[PDB]
DNA sequence: AGGCTGTGTGAGACAGCACGTAGGGCC
DNA sequence: GGCCCTACGTGCTGTCTCACACAGCCT
């Protein structure tokens, strides 16, 4: 219908005029007057933003810095001033050095192949020793590389449906005092208290049956020193996101 | 009465048109494009320019500076709290064809998949960091072939950035969209420290590159049909399942850094760029993994498969 | 151009194949002849009124009844009132509509009856029916009927009782107005207080998934029980603000 | 170069047949673009078959407040009510055979797909394209505005699935036309289901003074057993825009409860389309029941 | 010679727009 | 009556669809 389209266009134009009325700082029931005032305001103030503003806009969002390296030698031709707030390093340190020196000494095989037409790699550089990972991205021009650099008690133990140890986090060396290897391959029922297996068996048969809901139970675990301690567990069955099948039981053997 | 009344209307319309076409000259665009711009586009561009300049003057307030945009592999896009885009990077044409002039100022909800109008709404409105995926309309095919709007194919962007509040409260979101390259048409080189893979729908290893043996230690033929969830460290299971859900419901994802169990103990950090396949229904999922470091803590043993 | 033409050709081929499958009896030309011949044997709207009624009564699962606008009298009622409302047509003929509904719902019908209408009532059988209809000259109204050990209790973040269903009288023994205002841990066994406290301070952290525990619950007569509770925290769908901790108490 | 100039003319002479035979006026039946003819013939044959398998009269459709619709496993509407034009700007002729997935919001496709597949009763809310402006003037499909439809029915199988859904619309609170009664009080809720403006009629029906409800969360009045249903209804209202609840008990001021039924609605800002507040209409289905018991702390 | 696919053509109906006149409403 | 914002529609162009015309193939 022509009338509906015309009405929609008129309403859109009126809304835009109302918005421009508030946008102009100087400004008033009019349309020609408001347009003239907007033009006059715009007189005081080719691309929408100058090249000096896009840099700030990109730095605020991506939170990165521009660096330049030479393929033949790897010397840092230029580093943006924003390197200091990111890596806490003065421009002097980065300048005049080699990019291979500013990375931990096992990822050199990546940069060596990358530098020697688009480039993109993930590496780690020293933080003036804490190491951080930055997603370097950029292109290659006449031969030099230009690329901005962006930025980013208890022990979990899986189980089988029967109750076998299919995983042991490294924290078990201290939380329970047993080496991870020893616990693997043995049912969790054996390590339980002499006569407490009923509670654990019921909990294991219920966690797999109650449509996968978290359960909590307390028992008396043993230790290499032959002492009884109360450690709680939080058991819930993992489910495949798509197929929706039982993968394993995740138990967090929290210690009281 | 009628004769004089009509005459005034003609003069008013002529004056309005003259002022409208004089305003467009002020915009920072070439006269050629400015002259033929319709009135609504002129108003939208003026509004966007004023808003962006106000934001830059309020909050965001040289020899080698122009290279910044070219080095960046995405395109900046400022979005207000109402969904309006007050500025799009000039280099958005390459990734999506839609030129800056055509798209600038339009509502963001009009150029995104309807199913993704809730994630954007949540992210725009207020810890001031954002990292989310979105589906945006495109009009450029592979290798570059502009087509009409109605033939648009949705693309997935890894949107990153931080919100920013500027006193008039008004809040403008700044994002850095990055399209994810399709593995079937890789353009950047693939360095040595990488091994391709191909998993089934429910994340089961169906085919692994031969480099895995040199990188991790598992044989290419040793991991077929085994679920991938049996290898990830138990601490990264939540992140991995979130990434898998996003892959299922959005086509492509870039999973965050996690830890994958290797052979004879230890683990190596990995980053995965998933990509679903659509049969001209889904068929299979590929992945382009990365390796960040050598095996750590080789002596320690975690899973039964390593004993 | 090419893609559009290919899609159109594929759609036409699919339609031809479907039409061929539909007919009982080719070269893509005899198919249309057979289809038109078959249509001629059969068979101005798509379906007759009776055929439309046979579908409406199977979808809505209601009936039709006519009532007067003067004294709530019934002139005619569809025969479909036998399967539903469990009653014969004899009662629903010459009687008054106000006498076939709940006594407390007379005012609603009286106001609604006296050009569209809609309301909800409960005819005798009690059931719930969503009456809808209009008004036509006769004045009469035409409208179509239609048809549609555990112990629950809420809790605050700390654990103070805030709501208990009437089933507490049988499940435990106390009255519903006694448990309110008293912490659940007070009613638990002294030995099991630690587990319940840990679960209550952990459920808030574990938001979105239910948590289950076990302990001993008292009763009106001094003794011990075994109650398994499945407590899950509640969050607003929009604001995502912790409001209350549901506790679907179960007896085991 | 004779069969091409002969068969094509022959096909049109045949395609005009199978079109005039359709149960439609000859004038309208003679202006179909060689595809709607089949789209209607196949649908008519399928609905006649399904009709045969299943198998004041002309007043049932008029009495009904919704439009009957039939959907098969694929999603091809094989029949629609003759009165669909009243609610939706589309008509039976041009919307009989098109895939249902072509006239629904993309986010709502999953619910329909689940519902179609084979407990036979079904009940869901879906958004269907509407081209009827508020003023009542029909508009072209190129400017369709989404409309929420409340659908009920039961899946059926014929000698091969099917579906018979009797969709109805939900009246807008601000454009109400059906007369009210003495047991209906309006109310306004904040976006998080927080009371912000309550009609003065609750003081007579429930037992709460109007000044005692402004601010308190709504979820602290529903009975515990209905919390899941109310949460689902509120989520549907937030995601879609309009929802009709079931039968949830409401706590009184001195004990017991009174049943209710809510028809929520959402109001959108006209400057940025940001949702403002939730408006609801409440019915009452009975009086106070079990008045000699105390459930919550407030009633105590 | 039978139907089947791949290819371009002219013609009717379209939305986009701008610009007209006109009631009608503030002074 | 003095301006000034709204309400419907003439004409126009650039697009949309649809059915009509040559290439070619196993029975």
């Amino acid at each position: 219908n022509h009338s509906e389209i015309e009405r929609r266009r008129r309403n859109k134009m009126t809304a835009y005029i109302t918005e421009l009325s508030d946008m102009v700082p100087t400004c008033k029931p009019d349309k020609l007057t408001i347009l003239r005032m907007a033009v006059s305001h715009m007189k005081s103030l080719p691309s929408f933003l100058t090249d000096q503003e896009l840099k700030h806009l990109i730095l605020e969002a991506a939170d990165g810095f521009l660096f330049i390296v030479s393929c033949e030698t790897g010397r840092v031709v230029y580093v943006s001033d924003s390197v200091t707030p990111v890596l806490n390093q003065p421009q002097s340190e980065w300048f005049g050095s080699t990019l291979y020196d500013q990375v931990h000494p096992d990822d050199v095989d990546k940069l060596r192949e990358q530098l020697s037409s688009r480039r993109s790699f993930i590496c780690r550089m020293r933080c003036g020793p804490h190491f951080v990972v930055v997603h370097c991205t950029g292109y290659i021009k006449a031969f030099c590389l230009v690329a901005i650099g962006r930025l980013q008690t208890e022990f979990i133990s899986r189980h089988n449906i029967e109750g076998i140890f299919t995983f042991v986090d490294h924290r078990c060396v201290a939380t329970v005092g047993y080496q991870p290897q020893e616990l693997l391959g043995k049912n969790i029922v054996e390590f339980c208290h002499p006569e407490d297996q009923q509670l654990l068996r019921d909990s294991f048969q219920q966690v797999v049956k109650l449509k996968g809901q978290v359960l909590s139970v307390m028992f008396r675990f043993r230790s290499k020193n032959q002492e009884w301690l109360w450690m709680r567990t939080s058991s819930f069955t993992f489910q495949n996101p798509y197929s929706d099948e039982i993968e394993y039981i995740i138990c967090t053997n929290t210690n009281v | 009465r009628k004769e004089k009344s009509r005459d005034a209307a003609r003069c008013r319309r002529s004056k309005e048109t003259e002022v409208f076409y004089e305003l467009a000259h002020e915009l920072p665009l070439p006269h050629s494009v400015s002259s033929h711009l319709d009135k609504a586009s002129i108003m939208r561009l003026a509004i966007s320019f004023l808003r962006t300049h106000k934001l830059l003057s309020s909050v965001c307030s040289q020899q080698m500076d122009n290279l910044y945009l070219k080095a960046l592999e995405g395109f900046i896009a400022v979005v207000t709290q109402d969904g309006d885009m007050i500025f799009l990077s000039e280099n958005i044409s390459k990734f999506m064809g839609l030129t800056q002039v055509e798209l600038t100022g339009h509502s963001i909800f009009d150029f995104t998949h309807p199913c993704d109008h809730e994630e954007i709404r949540e992210n725009l409105s207020l810890s001031t960091e954002r990292d989310f995926f979105m589906r945006m309309k495109c009009t450029v095919t592979n290798r570059g072939r502009t087509v009409n709007l109605k033939s648009a194919t949705w693309k997935v962007l890894h949107c990153t950035g931080q919100v920013k509040v500027y006193n008039n409260l008004l809040s403008c979101l700044i994002i850095m969209c990055e399209p994810i390259q399709h593995p079937s048409h890789m353009d950047i080189p693939l360095d040595s420290k990488t091994f391709l893979s191909r998993h089934s729908m429910d994340m089961k290893f169906t085919y692994c590159d031969d480099r895995i043996t040199e990188l991790i230690g598992y044989h290419p033929e040793e991991l077929l049909g085994r679920s991938a969830y049996e290898f990830y460290h138990a601490l990264d299971s939540e992140n991995m399942t979130k990434s898998h859900q996003n892959l299922c419901t959005k086509g492509q994802v870039v999973s965050g850094q996690y830890r994958m169990l290797a052979k004879h103990g230890g683990y190596v950090w990995l980053e995965t760029q998933g990509t679903v396949i659509y049969n001209p229904q889904p068929q299979c999922i590929m992945c382009v993994n990365y390796v960040l470091s050598e095996i750590e803590k080789n002596d320690v043993v975690f899973s039964m498969d390593q004993t």
